[PDB]
């Protein structure tokens, strides 16, 4: 079973998210997953095809758990794993007002979202970092924006050039 | 000119038998029915439901998406054009609501111009007709000016609530409702300024500036709390369905029903006022209308979804439990305003009563739907204590 | 006591007043700019008068689509071609339309002034309409024309074509997602400016000359609404002229929208024109020239070089490589037939002649192709051949570029042959220009497209077409043909026989 | 088949070609404006008048006409299709007449239709939105289903008195104007069932039945005059002038306007009725519409008539005599009606002021206009005399 | 608190009980029936849903005509003789449209149930929309068309000729001057039963046909409304069933009524079609005898039998004197082509065999006289040729029928040449048939239209075409013409320099 919408690999996950009966545990299953199998920075694109999919799966899990578990106000204003929302978003942009350029901007803001994007972070103050985090990441990235060379900026990023025709 | 130079492959003999030659018997498909493969609300699909189902082109890990694969362009940082993080609410299918009044923008346009052209009609009516002279002059320059002229910036405030649901909504059927919800609620606040606007011009002295009632809205009493609800309700919710629903299933049926309906609509007619109800009908109206829709996407769709039912109705219960003291500010706050009132215009029985029916209304359409345990007596005692 | 009323103009005229002061009024959106706290409209509209001016034009579309367009059965007598045409044009503009009410949603919330604000609220609403008219569109061939496939399920029957992920990048996500002022960019100050022209009155001009009346009569009522859309655009500008970060930013996120919006509009639309017409109106290569370059890379641009704004850096490379870009595109959308819903057709004798006047060497490269392809039978489905099968042969690789999504052979094209190819972090990327590059490099985040070869590895043709339900109503014959003929259709079967495979042409690289 | 069997000249090939060969190189007349030939009212001719005026086949004998010659076919006896001898005003030309609105029948249902789909979505949003809480029991079940029902009659009555200009009309703009006269009449009537009936929906014992409102009509007190008044002015007047006349300019100008306005649309508001001014709003619209005709044609046209403008203000000084008494009679009966009111509804100061706003307005928009000087304090003093 | 509402058959429920009982409550109209109190209406409807469902009709047509087909260029793309025809078949239905006004008016006054007058109501307020949309035909072509003389104004270029008399006898006296159960027998139980298909309807089949797509657009919405006054007609008659006066009075009143219709219809209607087409859709005989005396005569009167309804008496005899009747009537149109307002044109060479071929003996009358006088150069002006000398040359004299102002030719007819002439009180009087010559003599004061050689007496024949405005805008060119080419137009001299003078054709028998 390969198909685009239902795969073997689908269906396993499917199965392995069955099995978190607990907050906790379901929580770190998401945060690992997304370590793993999102964005550039992820340690595998094994699962590049189904990743978006199961991820989604997982936040369903994850959502329900944490609904039962938290008392009302903790749903508001705690991260699934018991942090204080508002600490961490404050304390997330204060690092992106210091990050000195565009190169560490990138790395806070998308290890914010493979650490704390809903389920685990309630959804206000996340998009309310996305707000805040992205405008920072956007005005350093654009600035002098076509100054380096492209033979220059495939170093920086940390390409291996494979390839190159004209 | 009488022909033309350009040329029409219908009408130009040339180009027709062309295009007529190249013409198969008959269609290559006798499936000649568009979006067939939606699953019908209703007996028949609906045109409604046709030209808007799946516009949105969702992939499958939205749930009810029949797309597949990332977004093609993201935000910096990566954040998807739509996704899942962009509210607390979980569904099987996205797709799944249905507006009762299966409005698309021509149905949708076409009943507010109606409502345009009548309402001109009336003016021109009510002005040639005089009917002015009977109204009280105190609640018409002190209440109708001043406070109800300070309402259309709640309004104002609940129109403006929706800008993020416009971006961030997750189908088709929900970004429409969403924005005729809206849009109705902007209407409304232009009525209210087009009334002070008519009055301007049948009554000398009458000050269309807004200045005044923005200065009660802004810093007055009797709309303090509900000022601060609007102000937080639009700008502190970044979850569109928290907004949508606590501005709809919360304090619009709360607040906003009583405003309009038990003191404006209530108390308008006893001064000679048959101006403001002419437009506070179509307010109610369009509240209404959209009630239906709220009620389909929180209650039949999402408070109801056959996966995730409980934990959408604990959420709901939740943003119910956040946006209900608000709201009850709001009216404890207004109490304030029947002080102003000239003396035996009405009593506490009949203001209690009113919010026993505004509060026994909301139980029956919102607050039950999600089981949560709404105390009718502890919720008016606690606005009437607002009373001077 | 004499009869009196009261206007738009008049409830306008205290509407700036409506929004007021508080702590945390403000965008939710990122963003690099500022909009001007008193930035004005040019329309002033109120809600009422809005949906009246709106439904007296949907009572003159729909009385000439219901009655007199029916009764001359107008959705029938239209060439095969130009049919076809129709099912990527209107719902492929659908999705842009759609797109651009949740991007005016979000410049809305952008904006504080509330003039500034009703602007994209009017835009908001426009959009819904226009993205129901699209659908009616479709929704009119497919219950009035001579095939219906494709009209009646585009929604989910584009998904299988790679053309399909293009569009999304520049009508849907281009619109909606990066900073507020780069997608009013994308939307209105090039999209919608740039575009309305030389795609939205062109279309209406092929329609008209290939025998649909249907198009011109809906298309043309959506063109009397984007005045309103090119004046959000320009007091886009406006509103963040004053503040010193425009300076900083303005013309960068303005170059790359306009490289991003004419990397795919300048080859998909000039192929729709020549390739999905019988009776040709103009040159696209003309056709693109005067809009795109003259007109809005001129005039239009020029007008707003008070507040700072420049003529696209890019400019120069996109007239480069448009000369040959749709032709080079048709050879590979032909190629991948297979993939679409909708009939595609090999240019006639009187067209080769007309692609070969208007455009010198055509025939030596393009023509002979499609004759050699004619030769081996592409038409005829016991041929058991594929155009695809022809790239393989004659080793001509097809990309995916990972940033547009547009197809390229550089191999092959007698256009851009660039090509670039990238590892970086267990991935390859390829690469068809150095703009593209430049946007990946420096925001890898925001690409990561997974393209049709990626997913459908290893998958044979037929199993992905069943699986997306490219098949007409009696379940075997494909809505995608290689020729608009009415006999001979391609079903699963004749491609399944094939045993054509998907493979990822970047595994090579080593 | 795909293409029908049918061929059309506009895109067939073979016949279209043949119909452009046949075509002159150009228009044969620059002149396309059909009814060039009209005097236009205004800066420019009017698609109102192209479309209207002489439509009407008169010969010249009727003041106006453009025809020549008798009828071709008559009545036994010998009387004319049309005449001069239905009516006793004269004119030097019928076809002077213009309708302020400009009404032909496009703009006229497009106006009446929406005004009948706003008005059942104002029904649904007042029934969903439980307004009927509010209304007064005693009020809703006797002054509205008995007293206000049986006014229905009255323009029932009034509706059918304009059957005998729709057939005598001696032109076609007054002819048309006449005949929206009256339909907005028997609108106004169904408008007063519809209400009976949506109260009998909403209301658990209501009777929609028109039994009881009838027999207040035709045996009641408070109804007998108007009864009577309005049993001549629609079979006792076989000129058609005189009944458009004395029914818009005398009867409903006072009485009429008496009854919906200061009394139901007056007193409807302070026992919580918003649902009755609904539909008087609509009356009211209408009243003020036929105003601006009914102006235009007796006063604008015949009343100030270059040649018969001593002549017809004479005979409608003298129409305005013979009805004005009639109209007395009807109102003072309705007078009646108060002694029935909630003791305390009201007090004959306001009446008094009421009254005088109907015979000032009236005075100011009919009487003065042929000179037909008359007393307001003697009228309302006759009138006011049926009190209790 | 679920949404509630009413509709208009809650509210029609009601509506017979609003009328009440009182003295004078009668008709103010002569008649010989009583029309039953008690008599329902087939629609229920009431003032509001019934502007509701027009309003929703002309949104569909106006639509059409002011987008698609303007857009499509339909006022012009017409045949020149089907624009000239629609001048006269647009203008002189109005006619008919606005009497239909009055005369439900006048049974509306008649009927004394409630719900029978709101039948009769609905009627009157779509006879003024039918006015007014036959108005905006002439009104489109005028704005539009190849020719906007006639179509401009022919409210009063109509008067000029004898044709628009026996118009006004059927469509406007003969629906409302007489008893009120005359008039409906002459408006709705024949007029609209019997000519709704092979007028309206035949009208849209036959302007098609000729290019003309405008007047299907508006005369098929026409057609929507006519099911309501057929349905008056039918309940008329079950209305008076009952009454003893219906016995001795229906059938006499019906056969009137009938002769009286079909006597101008079936020459008229006949001719519009044959003659004023180029295009044919079917021979009028056949439509006749269809429509009139199978679908008309046989069905719809036999399913009122039981009412005491007989077929006319007078049926046999009409379909006698029909074969002939238009063509014998298009030859005096044409020999007093300068009388119009409209321009004719002979029969081509296809048309000839055409009419050999459906009316065997057509080419040695009709056809040969036709060529002698186009040689003869009555397309000409230079020729001093108008076929009206070729009458006076072969002494044909051509006489007006006292009651249906029928012109006809007795010594030339290939149809009727019956001619019956008397003197009373020192007036002559002409009459083409046994029925009209009955209704004169029993009703001399009914019938007392003057005729054109009465009135025109002594008068040269440019001197009435200028004094009754019979010009183009030029002041000069005649509005009709005896050809419909662009080229070689007559002028007022071009008619004047003939000096042809009326004359009484009847003192020829002093
Ligand atoms: O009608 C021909 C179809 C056009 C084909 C290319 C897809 Br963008
Ligand atoms: O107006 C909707 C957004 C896309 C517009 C493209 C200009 Br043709
Ligand atoms: O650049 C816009 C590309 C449009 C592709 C088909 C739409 Br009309
Ligand atoms: O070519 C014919 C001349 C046209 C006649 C002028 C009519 Br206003
Ligand atoms: O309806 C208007 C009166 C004439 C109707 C004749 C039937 Br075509
Ligand atoms: O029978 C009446 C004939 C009238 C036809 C008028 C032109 Br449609
Ligand atoms: O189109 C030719 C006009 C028809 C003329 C005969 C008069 Br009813
Ligand atoms: O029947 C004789 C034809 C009458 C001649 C016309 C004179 Br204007
Ligand atoms: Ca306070
Ligand atoms: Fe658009
Ligand atoms: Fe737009
Ligand atoms: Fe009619
Ligand atoms: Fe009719």
């Amino acid at each position: 079973k390969l198909g685009i919408h239902s795969n073997d690999t689908r269906d396993a996950w499917v199965n392995k998210i069955a099995q978190l009966n607990t907050l906790e545990k379901a929580a770190e299953m998401l945060k690992q997953f997304r370590m793993d199998h999102t964005t550039p920075f992820r340690n595998s694109y094994e699962l590049d095809n189904d990743y978006l999919w199961i991820e989604a799966k997982l936040e369903e899990k994850v959502a329900v758990l944490k609904a039962r578990a938290f008392n009302e106000v903790d749903f508001r204003h705690k991260t699934a794993f018991g942090e204080d929302a508002k600490s961490v978003l404050d304390g997330t942009v204060a690092k992106m007002n210091a990050a000195k350029d565009k190169w560490e901007a990138e790395k806070i803001h998308i290890g914010f979202r493979q650490a704390y994007k809903p389920p685990i972070m309630p959804v206000n103050y996340f998009l309310d970092g996305e707000r805040q985090l992205g405008t920072r990441l956007m005005e350093l990235r654009n600035l002098n924006y076509y100054d380096t060379p492209l033979e220059e900026l495939r170093k920086q990023r940390g390409v291996r050039v494979v390839h190159l025709q004209s | 000119s009488m022909l033309g130079e350009r040329r029409r492959g219908l009408t130009d003999p040339e180009m027709a038998a062309v295009i007529l030659k190249a013409l198969p018997e008959a269609p290559l498909d006798g499936n000649n029915k568009m979006g067939y493969f939606v699953t019908p609300r209703w007996k028949r699909l609906t045109e409604y439901e046709a030209l808007t189902v799946y516009a949105q082109p969702n992939a499958d890990w939205i749930a009810g998406g029949l797309d597949w694969g990332d977004w093609t362009q993201k935000f910096h940082g990566g954040r998807p054009s739509w996704g899942n993080e962009t509210t607390e609410l979980r569904t099987v299918d996205w797709f799944k609501h249905r507006d009762p009044l299966r409005r698309w923008h021509a149905p949708y346009v076409k009943d507010k111009a109606e409502e345009w052209r009548y309402t001109d009609r009336f003016l021109q009516g009510y002005s040639a007709d005089g009917q002015i002279r009977a109204m009280n002059p105190t609640w018409r320059d002190e209440f109708i000016n001043r406070y109800w002229g300070a309402f259309l910036f709640n309004e104002y405030g609940l129109f403006n609530a929706h800008s993020q649901g416009a971006r961030e909504a997750l189908s088709d059927v929900t970004r429409v409702s969403l924005a005729f919800w809206g849009f109705d609620k902007i209407d409304i606040a232009q009525m209210i300024q087009l009334e002070r606007g008519f009055l301007a011009k049948i009554v000398p002295g009458f000050d269309e500036s807004t200045a005044v009632p923005k200065a009660e809205w802004t810093n007055g009493e009797v709309y303090k709390s509900a000022r601060l609800a609007v102000e937080g309700l639009w700008q502190e919710v970044f979850d569109w369905n928290e907004s949508a629903f606590s501005v709809h299933a919360v304090y619009d049926a709360l607040f906003g029903q009583f405003v309009r309906r038990e003191f404006f609509q209530r108390l308008a007619p006893r001064f000679g006022d048959n101006l403001t109800p002419f437009f506070i009908n179509q307010a109610q109206t369009y509240f209404q209308i959209a009630k239906q829709g709220v009620q389909d996407l929180y209650y039949n769709c999402l408070g109801d979804d056959p996966e995730f039912s409980d934990y959408n109705r604990t959420v709901m219960r939740n943003w119910t439990g956040k946006w209900l003291e608000p709201t009850i500010a709001a009216l404890r706050d207004f109490m304030g305003l029947f002080a102003k009132l000239p003396a035996g215009t009405t009593d506490k029985e009949e203001i209690t009563a009113s919010l026993y029916r505004v509060v026994d209304d909301w139980i029956e359409d919102y607050a039950s739907r999600i089981d949560f345990k709404a105390d009718r007596d502890q919720i008016v005692k606690a606005v009437l204590a607002g009373l001077k | 006591r004499a009869p009196t009323s009261v206007n738009a103009q008049e409830v306008h005229r205290w509407l700036q007043s409506f929004n007021w002061d508080f702590k945390n009024n403000r965008t939710k959106y990122a963003t690099k700019y500022k909009m001007a706290n008193e930035t004005k409209e040019q329309f002033k509209l109120i809600a009422k008068e809005y949906a009246r001016m709106e439904a007296v034009k949907d009572e003159r579309q729909f009385g000439s689509l219901q009655d007199a367009l029916t009764r001359l059965n107008a959705g029938v007598r239209v060439h095969p071609k130009w049919n076809e045409t129709m099912k990527v044009v209107s719902n492929f503009l659908e999705v842009g339309e759609y797109n651009a009410i949740a991007a005016t949603g979000m410049l809305w919330d952008s904006a504080q002034a509330a003039e500034q604000k009703n602007g994209y609220l009017a835009q908001v609403l426009d959009e819904i309409r226009h993205t129901h008219q699209c659908a009616y569109v479709n929704y009119y061939f497919a219950k009035n024309g001579q095939d219906p496939a494709g009209h009646n399920d585009a929604r989910r029957t584009r998904t299988i074509g790679p053309l399909w992920k293009g569009m999304k990048r520049v009508f849907s996500d281009g619109f909606i997602s990066g900073d507020a002022v780069e997608c009013s960019l994308n939307l209105q100050l090039v999209g919608e400016a740039c575009f309305t022209n030389p795609l939205i009155v062109a279309v209406t001009e092929w329609a008209a000359a290939n025998g649909d009346e249907i198009t011109p009569t809906v298309f043309l009522s959506i063109e009397t609404d984007e005045l309103r859309h090119m004046a959000n655009g320009y007091q886009t500008v406006v509103s963040i002229a004053n503040d010193p970060a425009s300076a900083k930013y303005l013309n960068t996120d303005l170059n790359n929208a306009f490289w991003t919006q004419q990397k795919y509009f300048t080859p998909v639309l000039g192929m729709l024109f020549e390739y999905g017409s019988k009776f040709k109106v103009e040159p696209w290569v003309k056709t693109w020239d005067r809009w795109v370059y003259e007109d809005w890379g001129g005039i239009w641009i020029g007008r707003l070089g008070k507040y700072g704004v420049e003529s696209p850096r890019s400019l120069k490379d996109a007239k480069q490589d448009a000369y040959w870009a749709h032709h080079d595109l048709y050879l590979l959308a032909y190629a991948l037939w297979p993939t679409g819903f909708f009939r595609l057709a090999l240019p006639d004798q009187e067209e080769m002649e007309w692609f070969e006047a208007n455009y010198p060497g055509w025939y030596d490269h393009y023509g002979k192709i499609y004759e050699e392809w004619r030769a081996r039978g592409c038409e005829d489905p016991s041929s058991g051949f594929i155009p695809l099968m022809w790239f393989i042969e004659n080793n001509h690789p097809i990309y995916i570029d990972r940033v547009s999504q547009v197809p390229f052979c550089p191999s092959l094209a007698k256009g851009a042959s660039t090509l670039r190819v990238h590892e970086y972090n267990g991935e390859m990327h390829t690469f068809s220009d150095q703009w593209g590059e430049r946007m990946w490099l420096a925001e890898p985040e925001r690409y990561e497209c997974q393209n049709i070869f990626e997913q459908y590895e290893g998958r044979e043709l037929s199993e992905v077409i069943a699986e997306l339900h490219g098949l007409r109503s009696d379940g075997k014959t494909l809505i995608a043909q290689p020729h608009v003929r009415g006999d001979k259709l391609w079903t699963l079967d004749d491609i399944k026989r094939l045993n054509c495979v998907f493979k990822n042409p970047v595994k090579a690289f080593n």
